[PDB]
RNA sequence: CUUGAGUCUCGUAGAGGGGGGUAGAAUUCCAGGUGUAGCGGUGAAAUGCGUAGAGAUCUGGAGGAAUACCGGUGGCGAAGGCGGCCCCCUGGACGAAGACUGACGCUCAGGUGCGAAAGCGUGGGGAGCAAACAGGAUUAGAUACCCUGGUAGUCCACGCCGUAAACGAUGUCGACUUGGAGGUUGUGCCGGCGUGGCUUCCGGAGCUAACGCGUUAAGUCGACCGCCUGGGGAGUACGGCCGCAAGGUUAAAACUCAAAUGAAUUGACGGGGGCCCGCACAAGCGGUGGAGCAUGUGGUUUAAUUCGAUGCAACGCGA
């Protein structure tokens, strides 16, 4: 109900799948999507057309706040980083700043290597 | 890898400021080798290798400089 | 390449030194390569314990996410 | 093949309209070197279909082809044993091939007598997106849309 | 006696060791806010998690464990090994200028100590990972590989174990014998010219079965020690010693074979790599496989159903 007009996009881009939240600049997340929801299982969720296609449903679905600007947050490895991003700014946002929040241990033991 | 989108400066022109900026931190790179468990011995044996055949294949530019192919 | 610090006969790197220490970091805080400023192996050893020490006191960031 | 070496073969044109688009037709219905009987088909298809909707001889076979033109279609390729169906954007040439290739194909397994009239049912469906042809079209670009993902090697 | 060996003086570099403290990132969990339908995972799935509100995002808290970048065929240590930062205790190496002792040395069976990881005991701790285990797949089967979880264990203290491809598969000490390019750490004289320690690669003579080693030797020699005597049986049995155990250590024989083996060569092959080709795929058109008949074969039958061809490359073939 609410108009924000300054917004965050958080793109959790994995492997496996890419998960747009758009949030407000204290982190009240206002909606997401994701690649998986869009329409895309298995092989086609792991790709960046399928997360493209998440950050125009995330456009609409936050539609009604009225968001005129929008720091972008980028979070993973996946394929879905960069494809995200433009279908952001193609959507009628004025992105503010692009940055980086790929966590990196400076930490646990990470799972075994997969033999395949 | 922080990128400020300055004022007057085009989309794709700043997202390839980000990804550059991303490249120069090794962001990909670092998340790729610690999705997985690397032996103490095999972190060892991959940093010998990539030695050998950096050393190896300076040595063996160095005498293509020195020998002709026609 | 050039080690400033051989040309200048540097003897410790003082920590406090951040303006010279800010050289040696990158834009997200990380110590750079003696591979790439160049600084002798003796100076970039001191250098690193520097810059450790200067980011414990909080006047050097660990990382550019804090 | 793996060497280039694919000049085309020159193709005269229709006899009667001068069309070296509609003489490919008439090749593609051609069956078992018979050129003559096929002319006649095509012929008095196009009269047919002329004078079911009186727009012309030519153009009422060139509006046809329009609905029946494929814009993109899906190649096979396999990755990790599975099968990727890449869509790529078909060249020129072939939406004409294959625009009169599904048209020949409707046309035949249809229940007019006739195949002169059997071909102009077809001609003058896919001349309002009805035949078969059209959706044998849609069926095509559909595919194209489902695996639009995949559009990168 | 002073050259080998050591002592002293000044400094140098170092993840050398033992004790204590502390920092930031990250994972997990706990509580709360926003929010809504998926998340997770895979070659694809499913198990699993989620409308009892997950995942995502934010806030605060708890906890354990490891220290990104620096980071380097870099450093230190007898070896095993040692990596955030700070303090305390402590070992060794090295360099310069002398002074001092005056062969005090080298090696070492037995003996003593140290000795990765796993493992054992007692008491803590337990985030992440993960033998065992459970489920989902995959598969003909799948006691696996893959997925989802997950206990010992991994962490700490004290004790035991005493073994590793504990490898440079190269015992220690000393001397001598062309070079080149680096790394690292001292030092002398004027970026240059020297002089020391440790270390990486290449290569000469020489050596080697060859591969290769090559002043850090596998070269030329000397001192002492350890070990070997064909393959399997077998580092096994029995015995002794050691250990809580798991086991370690020392260590046979009968019997059996005529080889086992190392290095290199030429091929062939690889679900190795690279580059090419072919109706090999792809793009198309028409067929065969169903029907009737023709013809050949197999089989069966027969008195005989003459003999031959019988993957591709026999089967309208000899005919
Ligand atoms: N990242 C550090 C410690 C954490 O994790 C390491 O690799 O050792
Ligand atoms: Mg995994
Ligand atoms: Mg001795
Ligand atoms: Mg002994
Ligand atoms: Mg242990
Ligand atoms: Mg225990
Ligand atoms: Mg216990
Ligand atoms: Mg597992
Ligand atoms: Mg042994
Ligand atoms: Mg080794
Ligand atoms: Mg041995
Ligand atoms: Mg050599
Ligand atoms: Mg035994
Ligand atoms: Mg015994
Ligand atoms: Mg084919
Ligand atoms: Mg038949
Ligand atoms: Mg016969
Ligand atoms: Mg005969
Ligand atoms: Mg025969
Ligand atoms: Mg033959
Ligand atoms: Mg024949």
């Amino acid at each position: 109900r609410k108009q924000v007009s300054d917004g965050v996009a958080h793109i959790h881009a994995s492997f496996n799948n890419t998960i747009v939240t758009i949030t407000d600049r204290q982190g009240n997340a206002l909606g997401w999507a994701t690649a998986g929801g869009s329409g895309f299982r298995g092989s086609r969720k792991s790709t960046p057309f399928a997360a493209q296609v998440a950050a125009e449903r995330c456009a609409d679905a936050v539609k009604e706040y009225g968001i005129k600007n929008l720091e972008v947050m980028v979070k993973g490895p996946g394929p879905g980083r960069e494809s995200t991003i433009r279908a952001l700014n193609a959507a009628g946002f004025r992105i503010t700043n692009i940055t980086d929040v790929t966590p990196i241990p400076h930490g646990c033991r990470p799972p075994k290597k997969r033999r395949v | 890898p922080v990128i400020k989108v300055r004022e007057n400066e085009p989309f794709d022109v700043a997202l390839r400021r980000f990804k550059r900026s991303c490249e120069k931190a090794g962001v990909l790179a670092e998340v790729r080798r610690r999705e997985f468990y690397e032996k103490p011995t095999t972190e060892r044996k991959r940093a010998k290798a990539s030695a050998v055949k950096r050393h190896a294949k300076k040595l063996a530019r160095e005498n293509a400089r020195r020998t002709r192919l026609y | 390449k050039f080690c400033r610090f051989t040309a200048e006969g540097v003897q410790e790197i003082d920590y406090k030194d951040i303006a010279t220490l800010k050289n040696y970091i990158t834009e997200s805080g990380k110590i750079v390569p003696s591979r790439i400023t160049g600084t002798r192996a003796k100076y970039q050893r001191q250098l690193a314990r520097a810059i450790k020490r200067a980011r414990y006191l909080s006047l050097l960031p660990y990382t550019d996410r804090h | 093949p793996r060497r280039r070496v694919i000049g085309q073969r020159k193709i005269l044109p229709d006899p009667k309209f001068g069309s070296e688009l509609l003489a490919k037709f008439v090749n593609i219905l051609m069956v078992d070197g018979k050129k003559s009987t096929a002319e006649s088909i095509v012929y008095s298809a196009l009269e047919t279909l002329a004078q079911r909707s009186g727009k012309s001889e030519l153009e009422a076979f060139e509006v046809a082809l329009e609905n029946v033109r494929p814009t993109v279609e899906v190649k096979s390729r396999r990755v990790g044993g599975s099968t990727y169906q890449v869509p790529v954007e078909v060249r020129p040439v072939r939406r004409n091939a294959l625009a009169m290739r599904w048209i020949v194909e409707a046309a035949r397994k249809r229940g007019d007598k006739s195949m002169a009239l059997r071909l102009a049912n077809e001609l003058s469906d896919a001349a309002e997106n009805k035949g078969t042809a059209v959706k044998k079209r849609e069926d095509v670009h559909r595919m194209a849309e489902a695996n639009k993902a995949f559009a990168h090697y």
